[PDB]
């Protein structure tokens, strides 16, 4: 078969040079030396910046380069520039049989400003919603750079598995991130328990909030 | 890898008996086969035994005339067609691959019981309560299950209420080809004459249910 | 069509390469001009000590016989080799490929090859009963 | 229908680093391990020896020589039952129908060795009747089915069998004459130099 | 006239070594030298733990080994286990006529606990069943260990040769052993006697009941 | 070339099932199908457990199992024992060129015990260290089970390069495990950075802490 | 069947050592034979291969130049001749057998160091408290002992009195070739100031002894 | 003493019973996991099958045979060394010595291929010097030890 | 090797037919079939009575034949008499290399009287024995018939290894047989053992005696 990996997240500061990898397995890239490189905005059209390991198509701007070796086929970046914010997609003819393959798209970060911490504003869930046999806690995350954020919800310390829904970081207007994440419960599961958290983690550093139920007695 | 056994039960002499092996985890047709049978208090024998393709067939002596062995590679089953059967021939059926020219692969077994002893209740019995006190305050009692044929029977004490410090033998075989067993429970001495003690034995192939008592 | 070529290849003047195409073919006419290849210890004296057989006589395959003898004793001298059909009367029918061994200092052992004549004979190393003698047999 | 497999004949092989073990003359016969393993091909020879590579005695000396031999690729050859052979014979009529109707109005027919008459019933036209039997008797004799990973053939059984390579039966069964694509160089001393030959 | 012997049963505690040995008649295992041994635990598959006098096949321990010499092949188990207490056959192939030939089985028993002497309970024969005109003694052993047990009957004092129906010992659930003897007889028999004494045996040490007519 | 991936840890409870898997490049365990494995308890020889994928020698246990799907090798541990706990090894004969190569190895930790998550103690560069012109940051990580952690340090909070170094687990006097983290540092980079963090990633879980100048 | 290695040690970057590994339990003179290594922190590694006869050499570009492999079926001896020894050498190396193309049986292997170090005593310092309150009422106190060689250092606190939360950690080795530990013990917090703790840190190798009190 | 072995050829050899697998024509080819190991003597053939041996068709049907074999009896042929031949020599003196005291009076002189004199001394009589040397060259060409039981 | 293993101890009625077997246990036996089979009485020569397993020497009565099958050569006795009471061995031509090997040792026994169980008198040590630091358990077996005796000493449960002396079984006056059984010890064994059992076999059925301290 034929695989294509390469990483998440990649991150420089403009005028430094950057390199995406792309990871295949058996055939996918050294049988035929035939891999090409495309970068789409979020939205517009995909682009065609580079074919056949090396060659460039007309108007590509020469900073973009790219290589191979073995499995291996890499794009690199040269004056990095905060026009390169954007998803590249790998591609390469396998083989006969299948055709084609593509990776699964890298998203470059260009360090062209500063680094946010997750701003974390935990909810807990209303009476009026507890009337109606239902409890959800909202973790609401936002003004955060990089969009790069892992969201985890414990259960008084433990880790929770079932329910729990996540968003991907939506831009704002003020050029940084936000996200929400939801967590489903019943009733009787946040009473019985002595407190629920969310955890943001964000370049290491984490950051968490805590609810505990209470009562109008 | 495994080979699963079936057919095996209960039969007079002279009847007939058919046997199957059904065989998974290997291709059936490139392996010999074979089956081997172990009488009580007697040693293991192969006592059938057909090539892979079923053109070399092997018997011993003992059943030549009467069993025949076949496979159907197709549905990957081994049969012993079992016919005139005599009380030599009671015993623990194995089928068995081979190869390497050793007995490789074994089953489960199936037990094959050839008896001319008729069906026949037993006569459930009360076995009265001596001392076994050894200092003190414990005393033994139990029934008697006599004359009865084939397995199994089940014992139970008070519908199945009294449970603690019960005992039940496992059954004898007689000359006459008839099985006995026995129950105990026991209980203090000063408890003696204060309750009821009725033993239940429960005999399914000739629909019996005595529950007879146990008293001085 | 790696097999082919091989097959079509079978038979053809093999090369092989290291770090330089090394050829397995073809020979080299010599002409070795001998007249200035003079020999060393003419002027020692013979050794007349007591000789050891390091390595006995063995069959070399090309109709020789080669041998390793120690002088532990008899500093500087040339060992006497000769080879025989009679043990009386030391007459060398045999052709001494080794032309005058030498011992150089004390406690060496040289190798000496030579080439018996055909049949039963004698191999006679020494010059007293201090002399080493091994009978041989070549077909 | 699932032809039954009878060979397969390697033509691309991959070998091991070669080993050897050696004796001087009149010391014994060499031994490997490898020697007594059913997928590795060894030559046992005899080498030219003497006090300038290691021995006391000039003569030929017991020296083995073992390769790992597994299969890179092979031809798979199947074996055919003439009376399995199954075939389908599509039918139409002329009546009007435009070209893009033809796939709808096609009757396709499956024949067995052993299947009788077989019926093309058109709605409106009746029917008609077709009696059928293959013809394999001057292209389908002494014959196999050899295929490549791509491609296939029929060949003769007894030209497959005469094949100077590799070949095997069925399960993971040893590799039989090896030495159609391993071949071992006379030795020198105390080595013994592999030749492939190649795919 | 061509199989193999091999001890009823031998013994050993956690830890030490064992050795079945298995004696055929000079050609029986002496002939092609390839004597498989098989493992059976009660009501399961024999499994093959040796084969051709000393190979092992894939999974079995390297506590399993075997060695031939002669008349006898020998499966000798190092490190004894609690698993290993179980049913060991041995198995030789004769000759092209009768080809294979087992032995007649060895119990291995591991010493896992200690010693326990059998407790007995000797019941006389019931009213009811002499007035059906027969008598039984029932003489029930339990609770020792090992399940090695002589049972032996008496009239008055005098060994029964008749009548003696005994049971092979049988695994408890809390891992001790149990077994029963029957003594039928007339009874006239019975009231005849002065007593009988159902006595039984185990390592040695002899327990004894007596019952009466009365 | 050739190199052989496999994760540095894997851990099971007692009777349970277990795969270790062995990665490599393109060649390597596809050519040949010769991969071994091996197991080594602390101090002792490795010993041959696996060998051609899926052959077991003699006298290995028939829980120890072997597999191969393309480019992976895969040692699977049915019923877990408390002796299982070793190091596992992962070797293949890549090609006539390399001949023989290894994977990093697995610690296997059977559970004969209950978790453990890492407890953490940062401490700053001390004064009397800054008066010789150094500073080191010393990050201890005790009662973590089972004893295999990753070690992160944050420039206030970017990932540090130069000047790290981290022991490895030993036993603790009570079946647990410890591990120590040392950031040498020059007095300038303590002054001038806002703060630093240990920070310890311990089964996909993470603890941090952060100390200021 | 055991392979068994000695004459690993200390040496220094430029030195030189040689390896001996003794084999009995089978013929050696039949057998390939392979020196193996495993760095801190890295895989294992085949470095020298050797045939039965010794004809055949097999050394890695890393110490191609540097290591002579060889053998002596007579003694059962197989030698690793290590010259200009560099610091990524140091390893823990093993004496393994090779048969069916694969690395068969093993030893327990000797250890290789090199180092360019020298005896050095400690420098010792304070790990002022700071809090480990969570509610409360705990602080952490501790000690870094620094840049020593050799092992080992011994710490005590208070003549090894206070030996309730002690806690001396393994040593790290840094790229200079020199150990660093750090010792630390758990106290109240309202019980800072009314006790105190010193550092009995004590390194014989150098005869250095130091006593360092810790304050908030 | 002590020459290398070099081979070991059977003289005698027992044989299990064959065990046979068959196929009809055009059926492919017959299989016995006996056939893999290389202590089994297997042959390849093909057999005469039709309607009146249970195939549709009439031809050649695969046939393979296998038995095991295993050496009753063997002869071992060790290499001998030239070099490592020994020899034993006995010597004695006509003095006067009674019959049953020659073996006391006999010196038994060991040489090796490359010993050097051996000296027999009597006392009272002083002692004789021995050169000696085998004669193995047309005696001891190209040849093994071979034995039997 | 070569061992030739047979019953210690058989017994017959008069006008009954005896079996004695010998079992083979070496390499290479059943290979020159000369088996031969002797008599001897009480302090008198050895008698030829079978050779070749079946051939009978000139004189032999009719009543003695033998046979064999397998690795078993049997000793078959009709029409047994007060006579025949004696030992008789087995022997049998091994190889070439060692010759003729012997059995065990069979003594026939003539019921020419009724079964007498074995009674049996066990005594503890005198307070006069351990004073001079030794103590000896004491177990005298009288009236058995036959004189076929099996003898275990046992410490509180476990058959004691070492100091146990058995005899020869000494004929009576009352044409009976009587053995003596002494277990050598030390003090301190003897007190710390909660008891020691002497426990004596004759014809299947076993007999106890038991002292303690």
């Amino acid at each position: 078969q034929a695989v294509l990996t390469q990483p998440a997240s990649v991150s420089g500061s403009p005028g430094q040079s950057i390199t995406i990898s792309c990871t295949g397995t058996g055939s996918n890239i050294e049988t035929y030396n035939l891999v090409s490189w495309y970068q789409r905005h979020p939205g517009k059209a995909p682009k065609l910046i580079l074919y056949e390991v090396s060659e460039r198509p007309s108007g590509v701007s020469n900073r973009f380069s790219g290589s191979k070796s073995g499995n291996t086929a890499s794009l690199t970046i040269s004056g990095l520039q905060a026009e390169d914010e954007a998803d590249y997609f790998c591609c390469s003819y396998a083989d006969t049989n299948i055709f084609w393959v593509f990776g699964g798209g890298t998203h470059l970060t260009v360090l062209g400003q500063p680094k946010a911490a997750p701003s974390v504003t935990l909810f807990p869930p209303s009476s009026e919603e507890l009337q109606a046999n239902k409890a959800t806690l909202v973790c609401l995350i936002s003004d955060f750079y990089p969009g790069a954020v892992t969201v985890a919800w414990k259960a008084d310390s433990s880790p929770v598995k079932a329910g729990v829904e996540t968003t991907t970081p939506s831009k704002q207007s003020n050029n940084k991130y936000a996200a929400s994440s939801y967590l489903s419960l019943t009733p009787e599961q946040w009473k019985s328990h002595r407190s629920y958290s969310c955890q943001v983690t964000h370049e290491g550093s984490t950051v968490e909030k805590t609810v505990a139920p209470t009562e109008c007695s | 890898v495994q080979l699963v056994e079936s057919g095996g039960g209960l039969v007079k002499p002279g009847g007939s008996l058919r046997l199957s092996c059904a065989a998974s985890g290997f291709i059936f047709s490139d392996y010999y086969m074979m089956w081997i049978r172990q009488a009580p208090g007697k040693g293991l024998e192969w006592i059938s035994y057909i090539s892979s393709s079923g053109s070399q067939i092997y018997y011993t002596e003992s059943v030549k005339g009467r069993f025949t062995i076949s496979r159907d590679n197709g549905k990957n089953l081994l049969y012993l067609q079992m016919n005139s059967l005599r009380g030599e021939d009671t015993a623990l059926y194995y089928c068995a691959t081979e190869t390497g020219w050793r007995i490789d692969t074994w089953g489960q077994g199936t037990l094959v019981t050839v008896s001319s002893a008729s069906t026949k209740g037993p006569s459930v019995f009360p076995l009265a309560p001596s001392s076994k006190s050894t200092s003190g305050g414990t005393a033994a009692l139990g029934c008697l299950v006599k004359d009865y044929f084939p397995e199994p029977v089940t014992v139970s004490w008070n519908s199945g209420a009294l449970t603690s410090g019960v005992h039940t033998f496992p059954a004898v075989l007689q000359s006459s080809g008839l099985y006995s067993l026995s129950s105990v429970v026991t209980v203090p001495s000063s408890s003696l004459g204060t309750q009821t003690y009725i033993c239940n034995v429960n005999h399914k192939p000739s629909n019996t249910k005595v529950d007879k008592r146990v008293e001085p | 069509q790696e097999g082919s070529l091989k097959t079509a290849l079978t038979g053809a003047m093999r090369v092989t390469k290291d770090e330089l195409y090394k050829l397995h073919g073809g020979h080299v006419s010599c002409r070795v001009k001998l007249s200035a290849l003079t020999l060393k210890g003419t002027s020692y004296k013979m050794c007349t000590d007591k000789m050891s057989f390091v390595k006995n006589p063995t069959d070399t395959g090309h109709g020789t016989v080669v041998m390793q003898v120690k002088v532990p004793k008899g500093a500087p001298c040339k060992i006497p080799v000769i080879v025989a059909d009679d043990l009386t009367a030391a007459v060398n029918k045999g052709i001494l490929v080794t032309v005058n061994p030498i011992a150089s200092t004390n406690d060496d052992e040289v190798l000496i090859e030579v080439n018996p004549p055909f049949g039963d004979s004698y191999i006679i190393v020494g010059t007293g009963d201090s002399r080493l003698t091994y009978q041989w047999h070549k077909e | 229908d699932g032809p039954a497999e009878a060979r397969k004949v390697c033509y691309s092989a991959v070998l091991t680093h070669v080993k050897i073990n050696d004796k001087c003359p009149s010391t014994g016969e060499a031994h490997l391990a490898e020697e007594n393993d059913g997928d590795n091909a060894c030559k046992r020879t005899y080498s030219d020896r003497g006090w300038g590579n290691g021995c006391g005695l000039f003569g030929k000396g017991s020296i083995v020589a073992c390769a790992k031999f597994t299969c890179a690729k092979s031809m798979s050859l199947f074996e055919v039952d003439q009376t399995k052979i199954q075939y389908v014979i599509r039918a139409q009529l002329h009546v009007g129908a435009k070209q893009e109707n033809w796939n709808t109005d096609i009757k396709t027919l499956k024949f067995d060795a052993l299947s009788g008459s077989q019926e093309a019933e058109f709605t409106g036209y009746g029917k008609a009747t077709l009696e059928c039997q293959v013809q394999t008797a001057v292209d389908f004799g002494n014959s196999y089915i050899a295929e490549m990973e791509k491609d296939s053939w029929i060949v003769d059984r007894q030209w497959a069998q005469d094949l100077t390579l590799p070949w095997q039966s069925g399960s993971g069964g040893i590799w039989r004459e090896m030495h159609h694509l391993v071949e071992f160089e006379p030795p020198h001393a105390a080595t013994i130099r592999v030749l492939a030959l190649g795919n």
